[PDB]
RNA sequence: AGGAGGUAAAAAUG
RNA sequence: CGCUUACCACUUUGUGAUUCAUGACUGGGGCGAAGUCGUAACAAGGUAACCGUAGGGGAACCUGCGGUUGGAUCACCUCCU
RNA sequence: CGGCCGCAAGGUUAAAACUCAAAUGAAUUGACGGGGGCCCGCACAAGCGGUGGAGCAUGUGGUUUAAUUCGAUGCAACGCG
RNA sequence: CCCGCAGAAGAAGCACCGGCUAACUCCGUGCCAGCAGCCGCGGUAAUACGGAGGGUGCAAGCGUUAAUCGGAAUUACUGGG
């Protein structure tokens, strides 16, 4: 309804590492703009869905919940903000998702046929004693 | 007749199949009853009848219906079973005991008062 | 990360109006206490939910866009309007997300 | 009464 | 008495057989439900069907080859003796 | 599944768990066939006069409206109640 | 074991009642709650669900569950196709 991307400034670690690969003395030596994340469990406040964010397994999140995430594609370390920026979006909102499914299944126009038919079965029964 | 055919091959007492996977020739059995449900019957009949699956303590885990009104009966309430089927749901071949170590009968079923092991009132 | 919030807009119409479907001679005449609503379309949730949740064939909503839901099995009318609200929380963002 | 030969156009679905 | 040869149980190790539980995941079967769409199969079911074999296909199934009846249908019209 | 055989597709031998309380055979009956026989009716053929085209009266649907009362609404509703 | 006291005092419930298979009505809820070994009973008038009245069976035992045999000529040598 009212949509607008929060990710508090001063509430996420940036880590700038080096990259990995291939192409050539470029990419070891001024390839330290990659970046690599650290979002603390310890910054969650809806109080609920944080812990289900770390206990439901998958990756970019540890056994703790410091969630990192290392983007090794870009040059500039602009764009290696933003990219790694998304991803956290796209991981925390995508597993947040703990569907509110529902049930049931109760046969409702079964018996409005079922209903009518074993009953008419009687005249089945009818074959004895008189 | 074909008596040579019977000298090779004898008449075969045929073994029938039992109504009750539980133990051989138990007359009960403790279940660790776990996950209690209510599903509903087949083309004979139509309702919301409670059942509950059971964990085996001799290792299975089968299904079984809880004839009963009371429900004295959670997670785990380990109690016991008597054999039988209900006929009418497709799977169940138990029943579950109204008068185990846990689960007690119904209060006020008066006629036939033996049933689900129900105590007698001396009112 | 990004604060999404379901919050209940102003734009709907709460109005204890006629239910829809049998029950007799009630359902013909009287007819209170289900909760039929319509949420006018040419409001808020800033054009990108009105016209998405348009192009799709569905069931209790008008061809305009003022969604017509009927709260239907809950007795107490504090539970109706649940019925009625929540509904629309999963309806809109299903034609949405 | 036996016997031989001749003779005809498509059109789906509840 | 002491020492020693041979035999041997147990144990350890190497390499197999067999058998019993369990195994993410995945396939086939039944049942209820019958929500979906199809209306195959049954009157020759509007293309007669079934069996074997091969290919194709969203599903019942379709098609070619061979066999069986557990399939039908035999009137008028024209003419002739 | 295992064994056996095969180039392969598979073949042969041959279970269990589970699930239902029915499955099946025979002959009997109505129905349908662009199946046949036999037969009837303005069914067709042989002719006559009309509808449809025009205007008018009336009824229904649709539409509109504060209401345009309601029901009937293939043959067998629509100059019907 | 025998004699005396001896207030009937201290001594009866269980299953089932549609048919199979001895025994009926009413009330309450409405394919909902529930019942059963088999067919099945319950959609506001339930002889089958729950209770009450009464009845039937048995008895200090009565039902339920499980196992074996007969039933079952559904392994048939006796004694089948």
């Amino acid at each position: 309804i009212s949509r607008h991307v929060a990710i508090p400034d001063g509430e996420l670690e940036i880590t700038a590492i080096r990259a990995q690969g291939a192409g050539g003395q470029h990419v070891n030596k001024t390839s330290t703009a990659i970046h690599l994340r650290f979002d603390i469990r310890a910054s969650s406040l809806p109080e609920y869905y944080k812990e289900r964010l770390l206990a439901a397994s998958h990756h970019l999140i540890s056994s703790d919940g410091v969630i990192v995430i290392k983007a090794q594609e870009y040059r500039s370390q602009e764009l290696n903000r933003e990219a790694a920026l998304a991803r956290l979006v796209a991981m925390i909102k995508e597993l947040t998702t703990e569907k509110k499914a529902r049930r049931p299944t109760r046969p409702t126009r079964a018996s409005k046929e079922r209903r009518l038919a074993s009953k008419a079965q009687k005249s089945s029964v009818k074959a004895m004693r008189g | 007749a074909t008596v040579n055919q019977l000298v090779r091959k004898p008449r075969a007492r045929k073994v029938a199949k039992s109504n009750v996977p539980a133990l051989e020739a138990c007359p009960q059995k403790r279940g660790v009853c776990t996950r209690v449900y209510t599903t509903t019957p087949k083309k004979p009949n139509s309702a919301l009848r409670k059942v509950c699956r059971v964990r085996l303590t001799n290792g299975f885990e089968v299904t079984s219906y809880i004839g009963g009104e009371g429900h004295n009966l959670q997670e785990h309430s380990v109690i016991l079973i008597r054999g039988g089927r209900v006929k009418d749901l497709p799977g169940v071949r138990y029943h579950t005991v109204r008068g185990a170590l846990d689960c007690s009968g119904v209060k006020d079923r008066k006629q036939a008062r033996s049933k689900y092991g129900v105590k007698r009132p001396k009112a």
